[PDB]
């Protein structure tokens, strides 16, 4: 599966 | 094996606003297996591998939200990024995201990798120790202390530790042999030059994968000249390496051809 | 950075016999990129076109093709548009490379 993203840039 | 599993994320805007596009690539051992596109009509994360096609409509569902949650994530981190490089919008933009892990042979995880590129220049990166980010330039750092004050590198450290990995396991077990090899095709060509001289092209056809080694002599390198690795268009591969001879004297070269699906080094000489 | 590109075909080259000719085009970056074929100056109408995809150095390629068959006489060629460069770039079929 994908890796979800947390904070943005 | 050096198993391993990536998946490349990017976004693309171009002038004449509304939104990014955002396509995003998965790949298990280096061949693309699920694949996900904006642009599409119905925007779904499709199989790419007959293998994946074992995987049931939850499956799918799960993973067109995840990544309609980084078409998200990725429109806003790039209206940031226009921000601190103070541009000037109606342009065209540009962000990437290698994301994955790499398998020992005991299916131990080795390393993880966690990197942005923004107008194909790095941005930040995860470094190996997985806890500290390494950040080129100074809009970069602003984004390095959001995320070491959010934890941001704890939240991924997971992702590549756990969920990576388990899923590469399943992934590797789906895909039994669908390692599957092609050997290399080679013949010697002959094309002569100008000045009592000739050339020696050895081409290497309908391989793969990719990886392969064309030598020819004993042993130098120094005067030849080869080509990039080039896919054929059907799975397989071609490339092709050269070198300058005086005329008649062409007996003495060896070509030497280096593949894994090979029983063993092959070497030819053109046989007119 | 400019694109590299690649004429070449599937099958070792017959004169007569049909084949399919790869213009391959890597290295670039905005990913947003322009090919056309050419058969003697003029625009091949249906090309088929490999899915954006990007290297581990961050930069793209694209693979495209068509059916073709090799004569004596007949040009092919295929000509390269992006944002990297002036003018559109241009490289010709040799049968020997």
């Amino acid at each position: 599966e994908g890796p979800r993203n947390q904070d943005w840039l | 094996g050096p198993h391993s599993m990536r998946y490349f994320e990017t976004a693309v805007s171009r002038p004449g606003l509304e939104e990014p596009r955002y396509i995003s690539v998965g790949y298990v051992d280096n061949k693309e297996f699920v694949r996900f596109d904006s642009d599409a009509e119905n925007p779904r994360y499709e199989p790419r591998a007959p293998w994946m096609e074992q995987e049931g409509p939850e499956y799918w569902e799960r993973e067109t939200q995840k990544a309609k949650g980084q078409e998200q994530w990725f429109r806003v981190s790039l209206r940031n990024l226009l921000g601190y490089y103070n541009q000037s919008a109606g342009g065209s933009h540009t962000l990437q995201q290698m994301s994955g892990c790499d398998l020992g042979s005991d299916w131990r995880l080795l390393r993880g990798y966690l990197q942005f590129a923004y107008e194909g220049r790095d941005y930040i990166a995860l470094n190996e120790d997985l806890k500290t980010w390494t950040a080129a330039d100074m809009a970069a750092q602003i984004t390095r202390r959001k995320w070491e004050q959010s934890g941001a590198a704890e939240h991924y450290k997971a992702f590549l530790e756990g969920e990576c990995v388990e899923w590469l396991h399943r992934y590797l077990k789906n895909g039994n042999a669908t390692l599957r090899t092609d050997s290399p095709k080679a013949h010697v060509t002959h094309h002569p030059r100008s000045k009592g001289e000739v050339t020696l092209r050895c081409w290497a056809l309908g391989f793969y994968p990719a990886d392969i080694t064309l030598t020819w002599q004993e042993e130098l390198t120094q005067d030849m000249e080869l080509v990039e690795t080039r896919p054929a268009g059907d799975g397989t591969f071609q490339k092709w390496a050269s070198v300058v001879v005086p005329l008649g004297k062409e007996q003495n070269y060896t070509c030497r051809v280096y593949h894994e699906g090979l029983p063993e080094p092959l070497t030819l000489r053109w046989e007119p | 950075k400019t694109p590299q590109i690649q004429v070449y075909s599937r099958h070792p080259p017959e004169n007569g016999k049909p084949n399919i000719l790869n213009c391959y085009v890597t290295q670039f970056h905005p990913p947003h990129i322009e090919i056309q074929m050419l058969k003697n100056g003029k625009k091949i109408p249906k090309v088929e076109m490999s899915d954006m995809s990007f290297s581990k150095d961050w930069s793209f390629y694209i693979l495209a093709h068509t059916e073709f068959t090799p004569t004596e006489t007949d040009t092919y060629a295929c000509r390269v548009k992006h944002d990297s460069m002036a003018e559109p770039k241009t490289v010709y079929w040799d049968r020997d490379m």
